[PDB]
C-alpha cells in the first residue's frame, strides 16, 4: 500500500491521503513548512503558448484538486455577456447567435478590466475600465463574377460566412490608448459563428465583461484543466521470450520495452501509460505484474481557451486559494 | 514561454467583486 | 501483567477469504489445549496470516496497563501493551453461550470483525465488557 | 412523515431507504471498509450537516494503524454522542444470509455477514442490507429506533 | 443546425475546426478518425461534438425567404 | 470589516470551545477539503469536517473538534494559516521552475 494507489481487476485500493497524525501510534505527518517545503517539487514537462504539462510532486490529493477546480471554475475571464442586436436576418436566432458569441473565447487579458458592480443603473454600470465593447457587421450579397457551377458558397456569395474574426474590437476612451498594444480580438477567428445567403444581414455589438466559470462556462479559461496520478508499472517476476510481447502489447506502444540480450521485459516509460488494466485480465501476468498510481504524484495538463498563458493561469489558481484562505483568516467569526 | 506575467502585473481581477 | 484475561499460541489450520479482498475468517486450533479453539476474522492486508503458522493470541484490557468523550490515541512514546505484538484490535464480548458441559463459547465483535473462543474454565477472567483488546503476533 | 412511517394495513415500515441508499449503507457497513480518521470524520461531517457532535470511538483496528469499520460508522450514524438517547438493540437477517458452517453455531458466524447484531446501538454483525433499512421488515433499524 | 462552438464536455472550441474538418475529408481525402487526429481532438467528447454533427443550417438556407 | 462571511454556530458549539462548527457563505468543496486536509494535519484536532448542506446555497458548515489542549478556532485560524503558507510554498516552487526551465 503504502502512498500507491492499489489498481486492480475490479476495484482501485489506497485512495486517501493516510498523512496526517492519528493514522497511527507515531503522531508523525503532522503539518509543518521546511518539510512540505523541501519534500515538495515541480517538473515542467512541457510549456507552450497555450498548453502546459508539469508534474505537482509531494502535494496532497485536496490540495491538487482546490488548484484544478479553482483554474476550471474560479480564474476569471472576460467573455461577452451582452449581446445588442441592431439586425439580425439571418437564419440562426438572435437568443442562438449571442450564445455563440459569449461562446467565442476573447484574447483580451484580465487584470486590464473591472469587475463590473451590479447595484448600479445600466446607464451608469458599463463603463471604460469595465466592458469591452465587439461590433459585428456582417451583410452577404451574391458574388456576380460566381465561377460556373460553383456550388461552394464562398465562391458563389460574398460574406456567406460568419467567422469569430468579424467581430471587432471598439475602443472606448482610455481601452483606445490602455489596449492599442493589444486590440481585443478572438482567441480563435475561425469559428464559424453564423452562414448567411444573399439579403441576410447581422448588426450586432457585444459588451464583453469579466466573469466566473462557476457562473457561466463562457467564463472558464481553460478547455481542460485537470491532472493524473503518475502510472507505476511493477514487474515482480521476469517477463521474457514471447510472454514479453504479449506483456508489451497490454500497455500504450512506448510504456514498456524489450531488453535485448536479457530478453527480459521492463518498465521503459510508465508516465505514456493511460492505466486500461489490459494486463489484468489474462491470468498469466497475474502474478507477475502490480499496476499502482503515485497517490502524490500529480501530471497537470493546462490547455488555456487562448486569453491567458496556462502557466498564469496556475499562478493565478494557487493565488486564488491562497486569498480565499487569507480573506477568510482576516474574517471576524460572528456568534 | 518560460517568463512570469504575475510579478510585473497587478493582479486587478483576483480582487472580490 | 494482571491485564491479560487470556493468552494462547494457536496453529491456524483454515484461511479462506469468502467474497473479501482484505479480511479473512482464520480458523486456529490451541497448542496444549486440545479443547480451545478459535474463528477470528483479521485484516490480512495489515497482518497476513497464512496456513498452518504460529499465531500468539492475547486478550486484554486496559491495553496501556477530560470528560471529551471522543478516544484519544496514546501518546508515541508511551510504554504499553502492544508493543510486543503486530497486530491488535478493540471489540467487545457481547455473547457467552455454552457449547457442552465444561465448555463454553466467548464471541467479540471488533467493529464487524468476529471472533469466536471455545473453552473450558476462564469464568474468573473473561467478562462481558467493551474493555476487550486482543492482540496477535506472529 | 413522521407520524406515518408505517403502514396501517399491516404496521410494517413504509417509509425507509430506496436503491442507492441501501446500496452506500452496504458498502459501507461492508467488511472490508476501513476508514482512518480523517475520512472517517468526514464521513460523520457528510452524514450531518457539519452542525452535530460525534464521540468518536475507539477503532476497531489499534495496530499497525487506527482504523474504524464502517460498521462503527453507522453506528455513529445511530447514536452519534452521548446525549443521543437512541440505545437500539436488534437481532435481524439480511435478506441475502448464508448460514454459518455449523448447525449448531449461531446465527451471527454466517459465512458472509447475513445476520445482523445491534447492541447499545453498536453494529457487531452483518451488513447494512433492505431487510434491515428497508420497507416492509419490523426488525428495521428505523422501525426499531421508531 | 450549426456547428457549435465548445465541445459540451471539454469546453475546448471545435466551432473553428468545421470546416477544416470537411477540407480534409475533401481535399486530399483522409479517414474520418485521422481527419480528427490531425485537427487536435484528442478526447472522444470533443471527437464526437464533429463526428456526430449534422450540419442543417445548409439545408435550412434553402428557404431564405430574403433572396 | 466581513461579518457575514464566517459564522459560530452556536447551537453546534461546544462549551469551552475545542467543538464548534462554522458557517462559511460563498465556498464550496474548494477550500472545504483543503481546508479540512490541513485542519486535520493537526495534532490537537480529533474531528475535522465539512459539509455542503443544500447545492442550492452557497455555504459551507466545517466542523472542528479538538482535544482540551486549544480550541476550535484556534485549529481553523492555525489551518488558514497553514494553508497560506502551503500555497506560499507552491508559488515559489512554480516561480522558480517557470523562471528556470
Ligand atoms: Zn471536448
Amino acid at each position: 500500500m503504502s502512498n500507491i494507489v492499489g489498481i486492480e481487476y475490479n476495484r482501485v485500493t489506497n485512495t486517501t491521503s493516510t498523512d496526517f497524525p492519528g493514522f497511527s501510534k507515531d503522531a508523525e505527518n503532522e503539518w509543518n513548512v521546511e518539510k512540505f517545503k523541501k519534500d515538495f517539487e515541480v517538473n515542467i514537462s512541457s510549456l507552450d503558448a497555450r498548453e502546459a504539462n508539469f508534474d505537482l510532486i509531494n502535494i496532497d490529493t485536496s490540495i491538487a484538486n482546490a488548484f484544478r477546480r479553482i483554474m476550471i471554475s474560479e480564474v476569471p475571464s472576460v467573455a461577452a455577456e451582452y449581446v445588442y442586436f441592431f439586425n439580425n436576418t439571418s437564419v440562426i436566432q438572435d437568443e442562438v447567435l449571442a450564445h455563440r458569441i459569449g461562446l467565442v473565447p476573447l484574447k483580451v487579458d484580465p487584470d486590464m478590466l473591472t469587475w463590473v458592480d451590479s447595484n448600479l443603473p445600466d446607464d451608469e454600470k458599463f463603463t471604460d475600465e469595465n466592458t469591452i465593447v465587439l461590433s459585428l457587421n456582417v451583410k452577404c450579397t451574391r458574388n456576380p463574377d460566381a465561377p460556373k457551377g460553383s456550388t461552394d458558397p464562398k465562391e458563389l456569395y460574398n460574406n456567406a460566412h460568419v467567422y469569430a474574426r468579424d467581430l471587432k474590437f471598439e475602443p472606448q476612451g482610455r481601452q483606445s490608448t490602455t489596449f492599442a498594444d493589444c486590440p481585443v480580438v478572438p482567441a480563435d477567428p475561425d469559428i464559424l459563428l453564423a452562414k448567411l445567403r444573399p439579403g441576410q444581414e447581422i448588426s450586432l455589438k457585444a459588451h464583453c465583461i469579466l466573469g466566473i466559470g462557476g457562473d457561466h462556462a463562457k467564463f472558464s479559461p481553460v478547455s481542460t484543466a485537470s491532472y493524473r496520478l503518475l502510472p507505476q508499472i511493477n514487474i515482480l517476476q521476469p517477463i521474457k521470450g514471447e510472454s514479453a510481447r504479449r506483456f508489451q502489447k497490454c500497455f500504450p506502444p512506448g510504456v514498456i520495452g524489450i531488453d535485448e540480450g536479457s530478453d527480459e521485459a521492463y518498465v521503459k516509460d510508465a508516465r505514456k501509460d493511460t492505466v486500461s488494466r489490459e494486463v489484468l485480465r489474462y491470468e498469466e501476468f497475474a502474478d507477475k505484474v502490480k499496476l499502482g498510481r503515485v497517490r502524490n504524484h500529480f501530471i497537470f495538463n493546462v490547455e488555456s481557451a487562448g486569453a491567458m498563458t496556462p502557466e498564469e493561469i496556475f499562478f493565478k489558481s494557487v493565488r486564488i486559494l491562497k486569498n480565499k484562505a487569507e480573506y477568510l483568516k482576516n474574517c471576524p467569526i460572528t456568534q | 514561454v518560460s517568463r512570469d506575467t504575475w510579478n510585473t502585473k497587478n493582479m486587478r481581477s483576483l480582487e472580490p467583486p | 501483567m494482571s491485564n491479560t484475561l487470556f493468552d494462547d499460541i494457536f496453529q491456524v489450520s483454515e484461511v479462506d477469504p469468502g467474497r473479501y479482498n482484505k479480511v479473512c475468517r482464520i480458523e486456529a486450533a490451541s497448542t496444549t489445549q486440545d479443547q480451545c479453539k478459535l474463528t477470528l476474522d483479521i485484516n490480512v492486508e495489515l497482518f497476513p496470516v497464512a496456513a498452518q503458522d504460529s499465531l500468539t493470541v492475547t486478550i486484554a484490557s486496559s491495553l496501556n496497563l477530560s470528560a471529551t468523550r471522543s478516544w484519544r490515541p496514546p501518546q508515541a512514546g508511551d510504554r504499553s501493551l502492544a508493543d510486543d505484538y503486530d497486530y491488535v484490535m478493540y471489540g467487545t464480548a457481547y455473547k457467552f453461550e455454552e457449547v457442552s458441559k465444561d465448555l463454553i463459547a466467548v464471541y467479540y465483535s471488533f467493529g464487524g470483525l468476529l471472533m469466536r473462543l471455545e473453552g473450558n474454565y476462564r469464568n474468573l477472567n473473561n467478562l462481558k465488557q467493551e474493555n476487550a483488546y486482543l492482540l496477535i503476533r506472529r | 412523515v413522521k407520524n406515518n412511517l408505517l403502514t396501517p394495513k399491516s404496521g410494517e415500515p413504509i417509509i425507509a431507504a430506496t436503491q442507492d441508499f441501501i446500496t452506500g449503507s452496504y458498502l459501507i457497513s461492508h467488511k472490508d471498509s476501513f476508514y482512518d480518521r480523517a475520512t472517517l470524520t468526514q464521513l460523520l461531517s457528510m452524514m450531518s450537516d457539519g452542525i452535530e457532535h460525534f464521540d468518536i470511538p475507539p477503532p476497531a483496528i489499534m495496530k499497525p494503524y487506527y482504523l474504524w469499520t464502517g460498521k462503527q460508522v453507522f453506528s455513529l450514524l445511530i447514536k452519534p454522542n452521548h446525549n443521543s438517547p437512541v440505545v437500539i438493540n436488534l437481532d435481524a437477517k439480511n435478506k441475502v444470509f448464508v448460514p454459518p458452517k455449523s448447525k449448531s453455531l449461531p446465527n451471527e458466524m454466517s459465512q458472509n455477514d447475513g445476520f445482523v447484531i445491534i447492541r447499545g446501538s453498536q453494529i457487531l454483525s452483518g451488513v447494512m442490507d433492505k431487510s434491515v433499512l428497508g420497507d416492509g421488515k419490523k426488525h428495521s433499524v428505523f422501525y426499531t429506533i421508531l | 443546425m450549426i456547428v457549435p462552438v465548445r465541445c459540451f464536455s471539454c469546453g475546448k472550441v471545435v466551432g473553428d475546426k468545421w470546416e477544416s474538418y470537411l477540407n480534409l475529408l475533401q481535399e486530399d481525402e483522409l479517414d474520418e478518425g485521422t481527419a480528427l487526429s490531425r485537427l487536435g481532438l484528442k478526447r472522444y467528447c470533443c471527437r464526437r461534438m464533429i463526428l456526430t454533427h449534422v450540419d442543417l443550417i445548409e439545408k435550412f438556407l434553402r428557404y431564405n425567404p430574403l433572396e | 470589516p466581513d461579518r457575514e462571511k464566517i459564522k459560530l454556530l452556536t447551537q453546534a458549539t461546544s462549551e469551552d470551545g475545542t467543538s464548534a462548527s462554522f458557517q462559511i457563505v460563498e465556498e464550496d468543496h474548494t477550500l472545504g477539503n483543503a481546508l479540512r486536509y490541513v485542519i486535520m494535519k493537526n495534532p490537537d484536532v480529533e474531528f475535522c469536517g465539512y459539509s455542503i448542506p443544500h447545492p442550492s446555497e452557497n455555504l459551507l458548515n466545517i466542523r472542528i473538534q479538538t482535544y482540551g489542549e486549544t480550541t476550535a478556532v484556534d485549529a481553523l485560524q492555525k489551518g488558514l494559516k497553514d494553508l497560506m503558507d502551503l500555497c506560499d510554498v507552491v508559488e515559489s516552487k512554480f516561480t522558480e521552475k517557470i523562471k528556470s526551465m
